[PDB]
């Protein structure tokens, strides 16, 4: 694209760290940039506009600034809540648009190791009733966000009918998983299980029909 | 090509254009307001009454279509002086914004240069775009070609 | 039952066996200013208003509940309405600045 | 102000899609409003933008020609259409509006977002089916077979909001993905508060409400 | 150091214009009150006719209309009346079918 | 502390604040012409049809109630707009009354002094409280101190 | 007279008659609101291109 911006930055808890932002003369050059922030599956917030103007609820710890075709932003004390996707922004008067960097992803460093909670829910008897099967296995609140799952059947394990999700972190920068078995009513053994190893140790949970 | 409200330039590179964006945007916000205000005037419908029912009461119906007839004309009426009222602010505000823009156009640039009486000044030091925009964004200074 | 003769004109009746003949008749004339109230009257007041009974023109305009209303009485008005009595605004100038 | 984008759009490659912003408690006349994508795991990327009392429209190189951005100022209300469309046009659409009558200013405001997918086949509504349940516990609506993403799920008539997980979705290898949400609740908050879970899926207009018992 | 100007209050208070729209201003004067429900009451600078004969005692306006016996005797001018009876009874006399 | 209109004093004597008597008055006197304007505005009031009977006449009692709605509605539109008008007329005589008084102490003082443009003035002269009044009672003599 | 509508522009012209909802007013003419700046059938204080 337009502007460039690092793939990745990283620091830890309290540091300062810096995102730089390169254009042009047709860009950054002749018009002012603005930064944005974004959280994973929410909409951008401005962090920054007039190259070096914070909106009123945007902490003061947060600060820009702007020299020939590029521009800078520096994040002061960092707090383990600014992990997040920042972009850059300004306009462009060769291609009469409005142009963005390609996003820095910010990694906050400091994270607690984090054992699994496991839910496994069996089939509920209306799906049963409609010909078909769920195992529902729910992981939360690791870290971590490595998770691999084996799944039980009886003592063997099932070889087909497993779908695992990626791990998503959540709201309290621990990571989530789920994983599913899909069976046939018919083969809803005696016992089931979830199998969640987690650096090492593994977690168990179980369901009999 | 942007802005409503700005600045000229002539000289020797030519002509050159920037725009001023909070007048720009006050002269805006002003018919803006005007907008939201006659498109939310509330004004009381018309139905049939309940009671007077067609062949019995038609002498009743007559007087109802009579208070109907009127009313349209007066609410009309109404509302016409009210648009006319809003024209009446929104151009005399073109007049605060432009006088406004000439007291910033001589509080920049310094007496060295001369006004025109035409909105326009002819100045000693040569403009073009970057001079010009520092025009527009405020933070124009004389000094920069030593001038008063 | 009652029925009017309007500008000197005559009226009929049919009638047979335990007639109630008319005798005194009404006579009126002019038109007097109606609304609807309530007994007894107590003291006197400027205005009578159907909904807010005796009231007295306090201020010339009033907000609240429109009503039939007769004699020297408040109009009235669907918002607060407010005179300018004063100067502009001018959160204030330090043209001195001390105490 | 507060600006809420249209659903979630459903559409075969070459015909179209409209999206409509519409703010509310306030107008967004006075201002600029641009749209702006985001392809998934890709940046943000401007499409164009309008300034509807300026008498302004504008639009990005890259989608001259194919894009009809407008607005209503009469309903406060901004759209976007988008012709040919293609599976390359399957991403998160958002508006959002700038600080003045132009689009040089930062965009400070933006809408919840739009998602809209591509494709060449019809949908699916998929049926609810819910998980059964100290200190705490736990309870969950399993949201499955559907097409395509995304879904909301809304527990209480969104009265509920405490501790409620809901889970991304696994594409399985028919086509349709799985959804389930996991929700807290304190466990004596068992027998005299019933939980309600509604999945809304609009591509295919579906609404099902789940109560879910111990 | 010599400057005129205009001293104010300091404080805003919005007022309306008819081109200007909302303008603060350091004083304004409310031209509204919201009325509150009393008695009725004479109107000052009248008289007012409640009932029809108000010397008629123990007599209902219809009594009155109709000639009962002892509700008798003149009706007072007025050019304005309460109406407190939507639906008029007698109180006497030979009984009657009213409705 | 009276006053409305008038002026001020800096200089080593600390501030000084004294009133003008006919400018306070005829921004007051505008605002009381209005009152009394708005006061004195005349409207019929609405009373029952004289010959129509409740149970009787029920239909044309709603058109009679119809006929008031609408009327109360107009009526309270064109008091709105009279106020509205009034406080354009008030606001306005505001900054005829202030021009009014920079031209006045514009006339007094003389050349000596230099205006700031803010309705404030830099004189070369003290002033206090006594040369104050006199600015105030428009008696006020530049040659007083030995100047133009 | 015209049935079912939608609030397009808070004002119309034409014929007017009972209705009840969320309706544009009756007005006798087309009105228009400024949007713009004055006139000036346009000055020489440049003269090119
Ligand atoms: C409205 O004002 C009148 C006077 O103009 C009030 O009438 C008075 O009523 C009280 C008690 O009945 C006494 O002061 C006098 O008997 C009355 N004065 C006169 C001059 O008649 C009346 O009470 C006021 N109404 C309200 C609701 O306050
Ligand atoms: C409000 O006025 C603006 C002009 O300032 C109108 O925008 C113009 O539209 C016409 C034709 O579309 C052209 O003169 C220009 O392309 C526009 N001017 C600018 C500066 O872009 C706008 O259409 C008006 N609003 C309405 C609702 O008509
Ligand atoms: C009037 O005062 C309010 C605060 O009370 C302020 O927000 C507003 O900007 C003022 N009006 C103007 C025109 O400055």
């Amino acid at each position: 694209s337009a502007l460039t911006q690092p793939p990745a930055v990283s620091g830890t808890p309290g540091q300062r760290v810096t995102i730089s932002c390169s254009g042009s003369d047709s860009n950054i050059g002749r018009r002012s940039v603005n930064w944005y922030q974004q959280f994973p599956g929410t909409a951008p917030k401005l962090l920054i506009y007039s190259n070096d103007q914070r909106p009123s609820v945007v902490p003061d710890r947060f600060s820009g600034s702007k020299s020939g075709t590029s521009a800078s932003l520096a994040i002061s004390g960092l707090q383990s809540e600014d992990e997040a996707e920042y972009y850059c922004a300004a306009w462009d008067d060769s291609l009469k648009g409005a142009v963005f960097g390609g996003g820095t992803q910010l990694t906050v460093l400091g994270q607690p190791k984090a054992a699994p909670s496991v839910t496994l829910f069996p089939p509920s008897s209306e799906e049963l009733q409609a010909n078909k099967a769920t195992l529902v296995c729910l992981i939360s609140d690791f870290y971590p966000g490595a998770v691999t799952v084996a799944w039980k059947a009886d003592s063997s394990p099932v070889k087909a009918g497993v779908e695992t999700t990626t791990p998503s972190k959540q709201s309290n920068n621990k990571y989530a998983a789920s994983s599913y078995l899909s069976l046939t009513p018919e083969q809803w053994h005696r016992s089931y299980s979830c199998q969640v190893t987690h650096e090492g140790s593994t977690v168990e949970k179980t369901v009999a029909p | 090509i942007a802005g409503w409200h700005g600045y000229t330039s002539h000289g020797a590179h030519g002509v050159a254009v920037a725009a001023d964006l909070k007048s720009t945007q006050e002269a805006i916000n002003k018919i803006t307001k005007n907008l939201n205000s006659l498109s939310e005037l509330e004004v009381k419908n018309l139905q049939r009454l309940s009671g007077a029912m067609d062949e019995l009461h038609n002498e009743i119906l007559e007087l109802d279509e009579k208070v109907d007839d009127l009313r349209a004309d007066t609410i009309s009426s109404q509302i016409e002086l009210a648009v006319l009222l809003s024209n009446e602010g929104i151009i005399n505000s073109e007049d605060e914004h432009l006088l406004a823009l000439e007291r910033k156009l001589k509080k920049m640039l310094g007496p060295s240069a001369v006004e025109i009486g035409n909105g326009c000044f002819e100045t000693k030091h040569k403009c073009n775009q970057t001079c010009l925009d520092r025009i527009a964004a405020g933070t124009f200074d004389a000094g920069e070609f030593s001038l008063p | 039952d009652y029925m009017v003769q309007k500008s000197g004109k005559t009226g009929t009746i049919t009638y047979q066996r335990g007639i109630l003949l008319p005798q005194k008749v009404w006579c009126a004339s002019g038109r007097s200013k109606v609304i609807k109230g309530s007994l007894p009257l107590i003291g006197e007041a400027d205005c009578l208003h159907e909904k807010y009974g005796g009231l007295n023109k306090s201020k010339p305009y009033y907000t609240g509940e429109h009503a039939k209303a007769i004699g020297n009485c408040p109009i009235w008005v669907k918002t607060p309405l407010k005179l300018a009595n004063g100067t502009k605004y001018r959160p204030p100038a330090k043209l001195l600045k001390e105490r | 102000v507060q600006l809420v984008q249209s659903g979630a759009e459903v559409k075969k490659p070459g015909s179209s899609v409209k999206v409509s912003c519409k703010s509310s408690g306030g107008t967004s006349n006075n201002y600029a409003i641009s749209w702006v994508r985001q392809a998934p795991g890709q940046g943000l990327d401007w499409m164009g933008g309008i300034s509807p009392i300026f008498g302004s429209t504008a639009y990005a190189q890259k989608f001259q020609g194919r894009v009809t951005i407008s607005a209503d100022i009469f309903s406060n209300t901004a759209y976007m259409e988008l012709n040919s469309l293609t599976s390359e046009d399957t991403a998160v659409y958002f508006c959002a509006r700038h600080g003045n009558y132009y689009y040089y200013s930062g965009m400070d405001v933006w809408g919840q977002g739009t998602t809209v997918t591509v494709s060449s086949a019809s949908t699916k509504g998929p049926s609810v089916f819910p998980l059964a349940p100290g200190g705490t516990a736990a309870l969950g609506c399993l949201v499955k077979d559907y097409f395509p993403e995304p879904v909301t799920v809304s527990w209480n008539s969104g009265a509920l909001t405490s501790g409620v997980h809901t889970f991304p979705a696994v594409l399985q290898s028919s086509g349709l993905y799985s959804l389930s949400s996991v929700v807290t609740v304190p466990s004596s908050s068992l027998g005299t508060q019933t939980y309600i879970c509604n999945v809304n899926h609009k591509p295919s207009n579906t609404k099902v409400d789940k109560r879910v018992e111990p | 150091r010599i400057c005129t100007g205009i001293t104010s209050s300091n404080s805003p208070h919005v007022v309306k214009t008819a081109t200007q729209g909302e303008v603060n201003v350091t004083g304004v004067i409310p031209l509204t009150t919201t009325p509150t429900k009393s008695h009725f009451a004479n109107l000052k600078g009248t008289e007012t006719r409640g009932k029809l004969c108000p010397k008629c005692l123990n007599c209902t306006d219809l009594d009155v209309a109709l000639g009962r016996p002892k509700c008798t005797g003149k009706i007072p001018s007025a050019r304005v009346s309460i109406l407190h009876e939507v639906r008029p009874v007698t109180s006497g006399c030979f009984p009657i079918m009213h409705d």
